[PDB]
């Protein structure tokens, strides 16, 4: 691992970020000082949510909450291939970090965040209720219910 | 700015906890809104990620481009030195170190310092710990604070439950809890430190001399914050008894006296009170086991302090039988046995330990001419500290005091008859060999009362207010015929609890006639040695004379009915005395004390008052 | 923002095409 650490193989390097991230080992990558890596991540965050996940574990650990919750946000409204109830989980992350202080930033951004994020949640959950309550209706020809599961289990619809 | 780093939000979080201290709620709506970006910042005290071999090799191998979270960075072959130089020196991972590294770039304080670069990223580590854990002590000490809005009070209150001990608040709901993280960060700076010393010493044995010191006084103030988190959260009554016992055999284990046994005194104090004492977890049972188990020290000091300290907070059970049940049990036995653990105790030195620590608290760089050598004629076997630059801060000091006068109080509402016997025995072993010296318990006693009791007029008044109560009852029978020693000890207790104006008229009221210490035998004493030394003189006769020259320029100083009454009294002619004794051969310190006298008897006066001293200014001049 | 329209929609209780 001296050897790998001692590279100057940019390509290497990010392969090797890729490698990490695949196998799992959150223990290394995120132990790693260098903006790089992060660098690397804010290119293909809105790309794929596993490397968003990743980007925003670094944001916050650095105390930087409110860029998180940007990221999470965003990655909920997108039209990525993302489940109702993973696009539960990014905006309730995201109305937990812009409801604490980031340093930088005003309070008007931070509120106006986590109203959007807050909104958008309220909405998911009742998405959420109704299509687990139609999936196990009886009285519902199952024909209808794969129909349902393709439009509800996705981006959030509106009211 | 906006988007602040980790440092500049700590620093910025900082300065709007003070303005709340302060009496400025200026920043409401902007402190809130710090709490909630620095939530993982509060969970975890202090943890640095351990050095992996995964970023050091992959590190050197490639060091071209770094991506760190979002943003991305270019290494070259200077920078790559200074990582994996910070990472040794702190043992801390690449990763973590490069992103301290890279702060000091953006922010550019190479040339606010003019530093190596390698050197700021340790500088920046403290920083983080320092403002991390310092304010979370504001938190706690705003929240307690009664002088604020009670709906204020209860916000920080509620919020430390849940971003410092991880307790949700009660609107809602593994996980590990708060003491054992924090006793495992206090560890690591323990280790830190000790590993800091043997590596610093073996290459001494430069420019980084400042900087090792400054590292060094913020690793203490770190530790002195963390030791103020534990005893705040101890006093919420959030500990057990396997907490107990671990922090007793730490202190079993302990090697040197230092500042961190300062620090933690309070703890065990705090541990003994909420356990110990009928004020906590009252279970009668339970404090039997415990009795026993206190009752291997590489410190006999400690030991001693702790029984004693242990005995006077439980004997408040056996005081009445009807708030508790007291069956099957035996008195006299226990009354026995805890007698003679108090004298093992004593006799090992635990007010001598006592009292060395509460000097060592409050040693000051410079200290006023006026009380020299005042409180410095005793014994002192206890070794000192090694005299580095290790200041006190103040919340500390009151936190000490206020435990010593708890502790005060209740050694002399439970124990009368132990300080009794003590009393007897030391008189009658000092009846019996005078040409010996008997031993100082009850003069350290009163001067560690005295160190209790000053500046503190509130708990001070508690000695004249209740004429009749147990302090007044104490106070009056340490007036009896005594020896010099503690007569001493008595004007010098009541000189440091004249604070202000009232008391010191309630202790000029209280000394004279309406047998106890009256101003005519002191004026008889005064005017026999006078007579004496104009027809030698022992230490404990100067000892007497500049303890009543002190009390009574104290009374002058703070009093206005002493200090015009004594002034013309036709029946003392104190004035007289004083300089019949300051012409005579005698040391300086008397002339100086009698001259000290004179000014705070002219602190105010008139032109009758003026001519009168100049009359005698000239007369004994001429 | 909601709107009511009862008029055209998807018969819930019939498969589609």
């Amino acid at each position: 691992y001296n050897v790998v650490n001692d590279s100057s193989d940019e390509v290497f390097h990010f392969d090797m970020y890729e490698w990490y991230i695949e196998k799992g080992w959150t223990d290394r990558i995120l132990s790693i000082d260098s903006p790089h890596v992060i660098t690397y991540l804010q290119r293909l965050a809105e790309t794929d949510f596993r490397h968003a996940e990743l980007l925003c574990r670094f944001y916050t650990t650095r105390s930087r909450f409110f860029e998180a919750a940007q990221v999470q946000t965003n990655l909920a409204k997108s039209d990525l291939n993302i489940s109702l109830k993973d696009r539960i989980i990014l905006l309730s992350r995201a109305k937990g970090n812009a409801s604490v202080n980031t340093i930088g930033i005003s309070r008007q951004q931070q509120q106006q965040l986590n109203h959007e994020a807050s909104e958008l949640l309220e909405i998911a959950h009742i998405q959420d209720d109704l299509l687990e309550r139609l999936v196990a209706d009886p009285r519902i020809p199952e024909e209808r219910k794969a129909e349902i599961e393709e439009f509800l289990d996705g981006p959030i619809r509106t009211l | 700015m906006t988007d602040l780093r980790k440092l500049e939000a700590l620093q910025a979080l900082h300065a709007e906890l003070v303005a709340v201290r302060q009496h400025r709620f200026e920043g409401l709506q902007v402190l809130e809104t710090l709490l909630e970006e620095q939530t993982d910042a509060f969970k975890a005290l202090i943890a640095k990620p351990a050095r992996d071999t995964k970023d050091r090799e992959a590190l050197g191998k490639e060091p071209k481009k770094l991506k760190i979270g979002e943003e991305e960075y270019s290494l070259n072959e200077d920078f790559v030195n200074d990582c994996l130089k910070l990472a040794d020196e702190l043992d801390l991972n690449e990763k973590e170190s490069a992103r301290i590294l890279i702060d000091c770039d953006a922010e550019g304080d190479v040339e606010t310092q003019s530093r190596p670069l390698w050197e700021c990223g340790v500088i920046r580590f403290h920083q983080e710990r320092k403002y991390l854990l310092d304010c979370m002590r504001l938190i706690l000490e705003i929240a307690a604070d009664e002088d604020i809005d009670a709906g204020l009070q209860e916000s920080f209150g509620v919020a430390a439950e849940d971003k410092i001990f991880g307790i949700p608040p009660p609107w809602e709901r593994q996980v590990k809890k708060f003491i054992p993280r924090c006793m495992e960060a206090m560890k690591g700076v323990r280790s830190m430190l000790q590993c800091m010393a043997d590596k610093a010493n073996a290459r001494n044995m430069l420019d980084n001399q400042e900087t090792l010191d400054f590292s060094r006084l913020s690793l203490v103030e770190q530790h002195e914050c963390l030791a103020s988190i534990l005893h705040a959260a101890v006093q919420r009554h959030h500990a057990t008894i396997a907490d107990f016992q671990d922090f007793i055999k730490i202190l079993r284990k302990w090697d040197k006296y230092d500042h961190f046994l300062i620090h933690l005194i309070p703890v065990l104090a705090a541990y003994i009170t909420e356990f110990g004492s009928p004020e906590g977890m009252g279970d009668l049972q339970q404090a039997r086991r415990l009795n026993d188990f206190i009752c291997s020290w590489a410190l006999p000091v400690l030991g001693a302090a702790v029984r004693a300290w242990w005995i006077a907070e439980h004997n408040g059970f056996y005081l009445d039988d009807t708030v508790q049940d007291l069956r099957g049990i035996n008195l006299d036995e226990e009354d026995e046995q805890r007698t003679k653990q108090f004298l093992d105790a004593l006799k090992e030195g635990a007010f001598d330990f006592i009292l060395s620590v509460a000097a060592d608290c409050k040693a000051q760089e410079w200290q006023d001419p006026s009380q020299l050598g005042a409180r410095q004629w005793l014994q002192r076997k206890i070794p000192s500290l090694p005299s580095e630059p290790f200041p006190f801060s103040h919340f500390l000091q009151h936190s000490l005091m206020v435990h010593l006068e708890g502790f005060v109080d209740a050694t002399i509402s439970n124990l009368p008859d132990v300080l009794r016997k003590l009393r007897t025995e030391e008189d009658e072993q000092r009846q019996l060999r005078p040409n010996h010296e008997q031993d100082m318990d009850l003069e350290r006693f009163l001067i560690i009362i005295s160190y209790a009791y000053e500046g503190r007029p509130d708990a001070a008044m508690s000695f004249w207010e209740d004429p009749d109560s147990n302090l007044a009852g104490f106070l009056q029978w340490a007036s009896r015929r005594a020896s010099t020693p503690l007569v001493s000890a008595f004007c010098e207790m009541l000189r440091c609890l004249a604070d202000n104006e009232e008391c010191a008229t309630a202790a000029h009221n209280f000394l004279l006639d309406e047998q106890s210490l009256t101003w005519s035998q002191i004026f008889k004493e005064l005017e026999y040695f006078t007579t004496k030394v104009c027809s030698e003189i022992e230490p404990e006769s100067a000892l007497m004379l500049e303890c009543y020259l002190r009390l009574i320029a104290k009374l002058a100083t703070e009093s206005e009915i002493a200090r015009k009454r004594l002034i013309m009294d036709e029946d003392f002619n104190l004035v007289d005395t004083i300089l019949k004794l300051s012409v005579g051969v005698i040391p300086h310190r008397l002339r100086a004390c009698i001259f000290y006298v004179l000014k705070a008897l002219m602190i105010r006066k008139t032109h009758e008052e003026l001519d009168a001293m100049w009359r005698w200014v000239e007369a004994w001049m001429t | 923002k909601l709107v009511i329209n009862k008029d055209m929609r998807t018969d819930l209780f019939s498969p589609p095409n």
